């Protein structure tokens, strides 16, 4: 809700790898 | 599918050896057997066994 | 000396003790370095240190206490010392700390140097300190791809790749009513039985802990961190072994205790033990001996460590030492049993009974989390009885003989023969 | 990335068992193995 520089660790932790990461915060992180 | 039956028999060690000479000594005679009876059966005629029934009368 | 539970939404343990003096009363979480993922490494450690900074003026100022912490596998604890009439206090200020509100903790200027602090330190410890380096690297090499595996102070790279979304996001998906508890350790009596469950007086933002995918896992995987300008040579060596609650832990750690420590520097160290000792007394080849056997919520390691001045000796250390792990699960005699079992007695005995709340509040916890009640000092003692030859000789076949093993090693490792070597020096011996 | 950034395995690593599997098929055929050379030795 209203970031500023929202360039966190999952940004560049989605590209690697993403059905190990347990599908939890997966609607977090994409809405 | 390997049950606990299965592994008891991989622990023995003193006694494995001598079971295992006597194992391999059955498989070589069971394998040289095999071969000899292999290479009696791809020949007939040219061999020695049933040249004595040719020649017989 | 007793224990009580109860729990209405979260849980409160207490375990009186009216000789000592010194009442610690502190929240505990069972979510530490086992739960996050490695890109998100080091948000346990900045939480900590985040917590010691700065209101430790405030702490001391408006009251007397001193907090400490202390994050091991999955056990993020913050424990508030105290004195005996003054519990209230220690509560009220965790309250204020945790529930609300953490937006003033949370600011630029502190978080920066809370970050340049932590990078400070963990550089250090990645310089000097070598045998928990070595510690960590078997445990970052045993559990490969796993979430058992990353360091519990972070990973230099991974420090500076997070600054308040992932804090925040670790604190709203760990800090939870349903990994919580409330140690009591000290001399209060049912003050802390009533005070932790009221209407309100309770961690916020009810939920549940994230499932993990992945469990655990364990495959024979070596790392070697050769270096030359070190002098002395630290390796480690460790096999699977038990979780938390499991009818091998007190075996696992008799076993454990049965070839115990030793160090060449001390008279007191060179003159007792058990044969192994007396195979490495006739040449100096090691310093130091640490037969642990760490257990976790997931799996556990039991394992082998040491430190060698002579660099070519360290071949030799590692067979003589493979053998006596090869001898342990054939023939023991009684006398060794016996033996390591009074030490083990004694060994418990120390650790459980230090005068220390903060120890006490920190095992309380951890046996708390997992079962649900703490197992008493007597029922220890008497189950530690009840182990004989037959127990302990039956783990060690079941748990070492031809068990994948996984290798650390830093310094002059010039002269460690790499995986198939010692591998083979389980069962390749006559039996 | 430092040294606890493992580099990925997945190329030839195999079913997560990690057990007797492995091992026995690996003793068996060494056994089978010292079995055929004692048989020509001898
Ligand atoms: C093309 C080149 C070779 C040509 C042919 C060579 C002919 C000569 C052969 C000489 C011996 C080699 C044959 C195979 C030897 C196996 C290895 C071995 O015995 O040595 C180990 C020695 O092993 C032992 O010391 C324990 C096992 C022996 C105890 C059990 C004995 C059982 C009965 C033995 C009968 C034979 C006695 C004579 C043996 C030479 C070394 O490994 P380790 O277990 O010590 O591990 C290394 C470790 O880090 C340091 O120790
Ligand atoms: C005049 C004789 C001329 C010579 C006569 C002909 C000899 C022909 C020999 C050909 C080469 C054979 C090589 C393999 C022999 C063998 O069986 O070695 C295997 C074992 C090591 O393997 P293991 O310990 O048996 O494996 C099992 C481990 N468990 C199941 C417990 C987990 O190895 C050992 O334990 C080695 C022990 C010592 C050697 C034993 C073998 C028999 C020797 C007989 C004579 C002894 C003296
Ligand atoms: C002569 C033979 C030809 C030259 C040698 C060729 C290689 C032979 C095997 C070498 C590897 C090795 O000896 O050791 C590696 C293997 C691996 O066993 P492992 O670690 O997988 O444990 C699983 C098994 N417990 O152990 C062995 O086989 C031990 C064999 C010891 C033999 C000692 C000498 C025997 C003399 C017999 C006559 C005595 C009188
Ligand atoms: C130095 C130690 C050996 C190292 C490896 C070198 C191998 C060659 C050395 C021997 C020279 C050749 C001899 C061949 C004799 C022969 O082939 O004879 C034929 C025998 C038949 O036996 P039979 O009962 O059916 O008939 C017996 C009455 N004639 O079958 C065999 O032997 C099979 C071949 C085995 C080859 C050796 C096995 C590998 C080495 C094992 C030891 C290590």
């Amino acid at each position: 809700a209203q970031t500023h520089a929202l360039s966190n660790a999952a940004v560049m932790d989605l590209q690697s790898r993403w059905e190990n990461m347990p599908s939890t915060e997966q609607q977090d992180i994409v809405s | 599918s390997f049950s606990s039956l299965y592994k008891t028999f991989f622990k023995r060690n003193a006694v494995f050896v001598g079971t295992i000479f006597a194992g391999a000594f059955v498989f070589q005679t069971v394998f040289d057997t095999a071969i000899t009876s292999w290479y009696e059966n791809h020949n007939k005629g040219k061999l020695w066994k049933d040249v004595k029934a040719r020649i017989a009368a | 000396a007793e224990v009580t539970q109860l729990s209405n939404g979260i849980v409160v343990a207490t375990e009186h003790n009216p000789s000592a003096h010194t009442a610690s009363v502190g929240v505990v979480f069972g979510s530490g370095a086992a739960n996050e993922n490695p890109y998100n490494n080091g948000v346990s450690n900045l939480w900590k240190n985040i917590f010691l900074s700065k209101e430790n003026s405030a702490v001391a100022a408006k009251e007397g206490l001193a907090l400490s912490s202390n994050i091991s596998r999955d056990f993020q604890s913050y424990i508030v010392s105290s004195l005996p009439g003054s519990t209230d206090k220690s509560l009220d200020f965790l309250n204020q700390s945790f529930i609300q509100q953490k937006a003033n903790l949370l600011s630029s200027s502190n978080f920066e140097a809370t970050k340049k602090s932590v990078l400070k330190q963990v550089q250090d410890f990645e310089e000097n300190d070598h045998p928990n380096r070595v510690l960590e690297h078997l445990h970052s090499t045993a559990f490969q791809n796993t979430p058992l595996s990353l360091p519990t102070r972070g990973t230099l790279e991974s420090l500076e790749n997070l600054v308040v979304a992932d804090l925040e996001s670790f604190a709203n998906n760990h800090f939870l009513n349903s990994n919580a508890v409330v140690v009591g350790t000290g001399n209060i009596k049912h003050e802390d039985l009533v005070n932790s469950i009221e209407s309100k007086n309770l961690s916020l933002q009810t939920g549940t802990k994230p499932v993990l995918k992945k469990k655990a896992a364990f495959l024979g995987s070596e790392v070697r961190l050769r270096d030359d300008t070190l002098p002395k040579a630290w390796i480690s060596l460790a096999v699977e072994g038990e979780p938390v609650n499991s009818p091998n832990y007190f075996v696992a750690k008799l076993a454990a205790q049965i070839f115990g420590s030793y160090n060449a520097f001390e008279p007191a160290s060179r003159l007792q033990g058990i044969k192994l000792l007396d195979n490495i007394q006739e040449y100096q080849l090691c310093d130091n001996f640490n037969h642990f056997s760490l257990s976790y919520k997931d799996s556990g390691l039991w394992g082998f460590s040491t430190a060698t001045r002579n660099v070519t000796m360290i071949d030799d250390l590692i067979h003589f030492t493979l053998k006596q792990w090869n001898r342990l699960t054939i023939s023991v005699t009684d006398t060794e049993v016996e033996r390591a079992k009074s030490l083990l007695k004694l060994q418990l005995g120390q650790l459980y009974e230090s005068g220390n709340p903060v120890n006490d509040a920190n095992l309380l916890g951890a046996e708390v989390l997992i079962k649900g009640s703490k197992l008493s000092l007597g029922e220890a003692f008497k189950k530690i009885d009840a182990i004989t030859v037959k127990d302990v000789k039956a783990w060690a076949g079941k748990r070492l003989w031809d068990q994948d093993i996984a290798i650390a090693g830093t310094g002059q490792i010039e002269g460690l023969l790499d995986y198939m070597r010692i591998r083979s020096d389980m069962s390749m011996m006559r039996w | 990335k430092s040294t606890y950034r493992t580099p990925n395995f997945d190329d030839v690593l195999k079913e997560n068992n990690d057990a007797d599997k492995g091992r026995s098929y690996a003793y068996f055929m060494v056994g089978a193995m010292g079995l055929l050379s004692s048989a020509g030795a001898k």
